[PDB]
RNA sequence: GCUAAACCUAGCCCCAAACCCACUCCACCUUACUACCAGACAACCUUAGCCAAACCAUUUACCCAAAUAAAGUAUAGGCGAUA
RNA sequence: GCUACCUAAGAACAGCUAAAAGAGCAAGAUUUAUAGGUAGAGGCGACAAACCUA
RNA sequence: CUGAACUCCUCACACCCAAUUGGACCAAUCUAUCACCCUAUAGAAGAACUAAUGUUAGUAUAAGUAACAUGAAAACAUUCUCCUCCGCAUAAGCCUGCGUCAGAUUAAAAUGAACUGACAAUUAACAGCCCAAUAUCUACAAUCAACCAACAAGUCAUUAUUACCCUCACUGUCAACCCAACACAGGCAUGCUCAUAAGGAAAGGUUAAAAAAAGUAAAAGGAACUCGGCACCUGUUUACCAAAAACAUCACCUCUAGCAUCACCAGUAUUAGAGGCAGUUCAGCUGUCUCUUACUUUUAACCAGUGAAAUUGACCUGCCCGUGAAGAGGCGGGCAUAACACAGCAAGACGAGACCCUAUGGAGCUUU
């Protein structure tokens, strides 16, 4: 029974799980786009979002610096977090990362995901795009919406 | 060993008379000594039976099994061969007439057991056979209807004879 | 790798030192690779139906060499002889009479004639000869290895032929079974003058650029565009 | 606790115990060589 | 427990060929609009993704040369500039990565 | 349709007839196949048990110069087996 | 070349009470490398009738 | 009236008893002579296989099951996380066994490669490999060797005369390595490092069922309920907290022996050898238990790769009662019943799994 068990069991145990996520998070901050097994990227995505929130507290904040020190193994990333990533998202209240499933990797056919920090310099990922408004179904719904405006106005 | 499948493409038919309906082209292709078990390969060969060449390629492309890539290459080779050497017009106008796996020539290796017993492990190989036929996929036979069932049952009653008498 | 250089480059990269072989025996060739002096068919020849003297003189020099090996040779008889060889060779295609075909055509011609039709059915017939065939050119090679001297005679043939090629399944893929069509062909004939058993055999055909495009094929064809890797971008 | 490791290789022991000179040292050992010669053994002794 | 009897081929076919054992046909396959290759509806196109990764790898190799060592992550934003392009006013005061290539059509300067 | 199947030689057996073998160079009884130092060690001596006696306790066989016959006879033997 | 015993010539052993040196906790009737010896009617055995390359 | 292989009827008629015997026939093979799309008459013989706890080969079943494997990201440069149980060297063993190039071969892995082909390599100072004769010499341990001590009494040495003028050969030198076991199960001498400057990776991916293994935490109680919790000297042995017994052995006792050039012993009755030697309770703590619960890891299940074995007469493999039946999936009566995966379970089938007497057989050992 695993009712309400939010966290996955990974690696060699609890401590190993955090270190596995920390290594993935450290790679994401440096590269801004990494690809790994889907479950691990999904497990790490929450920490990636929360790390940006600590970066918004500022480097002067002692608790935030302690968080960045632990979660960022490579210390040169800590300045990047507070001075690059955090200011980038100053306006946004969330949704810092986007996660997309990519084809299963050849060796073990593991389900794979790509996760990136929105706004990176890297070439854009081929995001899924909703159908054009000009399509037949959308045009029929656009006409319906316009009529409901006239009826509402009356 | 036997290699009859390769020779089937060498059959030459007499020129058809104008009245005769155009005979659909048939392409036979296979890959020998694949490093895979025929048992595992059978499911992949079964899956694409009766599919169009494009539908079979699509299903195999997103199949995780190792055999799927091998069969997909054989299918692409057969499709290219059909148009180039067998005078098939449209490459898409092909369907999987026959798709089967066959036991290859296997290698026996000395293996070991946890208590020191001596064992023979076989390194399994298999063959994949495909036959492509020109034209659209034959429609799947529909389900037997209630009307068909009733007709069959009444036919059985009508075929009854007085048994063991003059 | 198919090329020999790549094979020997792979062999030196594999340490497979292949020593060469010297023997008294060598491959015995009954024909040559190509035409000794290509005969450019004058443009407009089909339309009709000092340089000429110089070219004719070369044929007169060559015809003497042919007479030396075989004295009882008449260039006047060859057009009729060549016509018969041409018709017999093509008739062998109808019934895949390869052993007979080998006597009528050289080892250079044989692959071209029969390779493509290995699994096809060919129906060919010589309906008529529109104008008499005449020997346009006569050439003769210089002394080659093994003392082999070859003589090549080019004959211009304007004839009416019928060709229908069926595929491996009996379905018509080219031509019409009975409709006669007009064909102008320049056919080079070769003979090993040194060989005591050499005979005049069809060697090759000459295709001038002005030649009209051949009959269109029945089926449609798709010429695929560049198959590009993900990084490579298509460029018009 | 170890099993099947009776062999503790020693070249000095192997030559002294089963060597050519040892076999010739006694008449029984010489007959050992003679039997192997008769059988056509590739190795008459260590 | 050892098997009591050999299982017949008849029985084994029923087990091995049961629908539960057969590969299911996939209905979520589609054609990618950009490249025309096949993809699943919920998965990124393999052909298009590899194209992005190839260019991303070249850019990362260029970033490595500029950094010229480990633990040298910059404290400013990065901008990629292709041949024939000049730094924008917005893209000023940022690390500039120069690619000896024309900007890909899919990669749009912002 | 696969896996496979199929094959005719390599040689071998039993006789006959004839009495066989073996030092290119170099190395080889020491830890053999190891160029080159006072040796000393020297071989010879009933085959046994046992096939069987339904056990076993004396007891039976494996060679000595011509096929055949004398003859399974004379003879030996818990006078039994058997020889 | 296992093992038992033996021969030759070797080797190893922290701290702690520490008089006494002792399987005290953790220097001995200890452990251990090398070569050699004892052979089945036998050998060897702080003797289990054990072991002597199953 | 029904109801046999009895009897009749039409036809046929030598055609249902083990061993055994008698008389015919006969597959294939070889030989003589025929024959000549596969035969005949004879002669001969390695002459016929559903009955094997038989041999060899092929392929099944179990089973695509059990089981096996690669720390993370990335620019593949590098960095990060964790482990260290080691590591380096010598000896011994081993003998080219992850160097280059190539490969169609190989590991889960179509870079790697320890497999294949070719090419290359370990260089002596270290180490091994030693020495003229004849006589003669060699009482005093080691232990920081000094002081104080001992007992089991000890690895360390010459001279005389004669002889001798010559020189640096030969061999070992590589490796991810040996003996094993086939989940390191394990074994392995010495020096140095004493926690590493050297050497390494527990997780193929996922899910987070049971059962199982290990670990951690646990209300109240604190061994309750359970075969049994936890806290005449010396030496080996099975067992281990151990107890016990056995053997050994100091001491003790009797027994035999008056002597030397292979043991006893280079000893001599104060010697030598052979024998015998007759702690509970209590208090305290604990998932042992009342009475189990939670979590982590492994296993597990699913995906992908690779891929065993025991077993198997055949199988279209139900329940109840009856039948010797508590000997029935298969027989009698009755009942039940469309087909077919996967995960569990362990009632049955089915399997993994001492004692008896008998045979005109042995072997130790004990003697009446
Ligand atoms: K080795
Ligand atoms: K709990
Ligand atoms: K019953
Ligand atoms: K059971
Ligand atoms: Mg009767
Ligand atoms: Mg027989
Ligand atoms: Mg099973
Ligand atoms: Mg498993
Ligand atoms: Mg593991
Ligand atoms: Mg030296
Ligand atoms: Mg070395
Ligand atoms: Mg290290
Ligand atoms: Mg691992
Ligand atoms: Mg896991
Ligand atoms: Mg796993
Ligand atoms: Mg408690
Ligand atoms: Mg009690
Ligand atoms: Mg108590
Ligand atoms: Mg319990
Ligand atoms: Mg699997
Ligand atoms: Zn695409």
């Amino acid at each position: 029974i695993s009712h309400g068990r939010v966290f996955r069991r990974m690696g060699l145990g609890p401590e190993s799980r955090i270190h596995l996520l920390r290594n993935l998070l450290t790679g994401l901050v440096r590269h801004e786009r990494i690809e790994a097994p889907w479950a691990r990227v999904d497990e790490m995505r929450g920490y990636a979002e929360k790390l940006i929130d600590y970066g918004k507290l500022g480097d002067t904040n002692e608790r935030a610096m302690r968080m960045a020190d632990f979660w960022l193994t490579e210390k040169d990333l800590i300045p990047k977090l507070f001075q690059v990533l955090a200011p980038r998202y100053k306006d946004q209240t969330g949704g810092y990362t986007r996660m997309l499933q990519i084809p299963n990797r050849s060796l073990d056919r593991a389900k794979m995901a790509v996760i990136e920090y929105k706004g990176n310099c890297l070439p854009p990922l081929p995001l899924p795009r909703r159908d054009s408004h000009l399509t037949l179904l959308n045009q029929l719904l656009q006409g319906l919406r316009q009529d409901l405006r006239q009826s509402q106005e009356a | 060993i036997s290699r009859k499948w390769e020779k089937k493409n060498k059959i030459v038919y007499p020129p058809q008379l104008p009245g005769e309906p155009r005979r659909p082209a048939e392409i036979y292709h296979c890959r020998r000594q694949i490093k895979y078990s025929k048992d595992k390969m059978w499911y992949l060969a079964k899956l694409i039976r009766g599919m169009s060449i494009d539908q079979a390629l699509a299903q195999l492309e997103f199949n995780d099994k190792k055999g799927a890539k091998i069969i997909k290459e054989v299918l692409l080779e057969a499709q290219d061969m059909a148009v180039r050497d067998h005078n098939v017009e449209f490459r898409s106008n092909l369907y999987i007439a026959e798709s089967t796996s066959g036991r290859g020539q296997c290698l026996k290796r000395i293996r070991y057991h946890g208590r020191g017993r001596f064992g023979i492990m076989e390194k399994v190989y298999c063959h994949y056979f495909v036959k492509l036929v020109e034209g659209p996929p034959p429609p799947p036979e529909p389900p037997k209807t209630a009307v068909a069932h009733a007709k069959e049952y009444i036919q059985q009653l009508r075929s009854r004879t007085i048994v063991h008498t003059l | 790798f198919k090329t020999e250089k790549e094979f020997m480059q792979h062999a030196r990269k594999a340490g497979l030192v292949i020593p060469p072989e010297k023997s008294d025996r060598s491959i015995h060739l009954a024909c040559t690779a190509g035409i000794f002096d290509a005969y450019v068919p004058p443009e407009g020849d089909a339309r009709i139906s000092t340089e000429r003297m110089k070219k004719t003189m070369a044929s007169q020099v060559s015809i003497r060499r042919i007479k030396d090996y075989d004295a009882n040779f008449k260039i006047k008889d060859f057009p009729e002889k060549a016509k018969d060889i041409f018709i017999e060779a093509h008739l062998c295609l109808n019934n895949s009479d390869h052993d007979r075909l080998h006597t009528l055509v050289t080892e250079h011609c044989f692959p071209d004639m029969t390779w493509d039709i290995k699994y096809k059915t060919v129906r060919w017939s010589f309906v008529e000869s529109l104008e008499p065939s005449h020997v346009v050119q006569v050439r003769c090679s210089s002394m080659m290895n093994q003392g082999n001297v070859y003589g090549q005679i080019t004959v211009r043939m304007h004839t009416r032929q019928t060709l229908a090629i069926y595929d491996r399944f009996g379905r018509l893929m080219y031509g019409q079974e009975d409709v006669p069509k007009d064909v102008l062909e320049y056919v080079v004939f070769e003979k090993q003058l040194t060989n005591p058993y050499g005979s005049w055999r069809m060697h090759t055909k000459i295709v001038p650029p002005w030649a009209p495009p051949k009959q269109p094929i029945l089926k449609t064809v798709m010429i695929p565009g560049p198959q590009l890797k993900p990084e490579e971008e298509y460029e018009e | 606790k170890a099993r099947g490791n009776e062999y503790q290789p020693s070249n000095i022991k192997r030559k002294n115990k089963h060597g050519w000179v040892r076999r010739l040292s006694t008449p029984a050992g010489v007959q050992v060589i003679l039997r192997r010669m008769l059988k056509g053994r590739k190795s008459l002794s260590h | 427990a050892a098997p009591k009897n050999r299982r017949t081929i008849e029985v084994n076919r029923c087990r091995r060929r049961n629908p539960q054992k057969l590969i299911k046909v996939k209905n979520n396959i589609d054609v990618c609009p950009e490249c025309g290759h096949l993809k699943q509806k919920h998965v990124l196109c393999a052909y298009c993704y590899e194209k992005v990764c190839k260019e991303t790898a070249e850019i990362r190799r260029q970033i490595g040369k500029q950094e010229g060592g480990p633990f040298k992550a910059p404290t400013i934003e990065t901008v990629v500039l292709y041949t024939g392009e000049t730094p924008s006013e917005q893209d000023q005061g940022k690390r500039i990565i120069e690619r000896d290539r024309k900007r890909p059509s899919w990669f749009t300067q912002n």
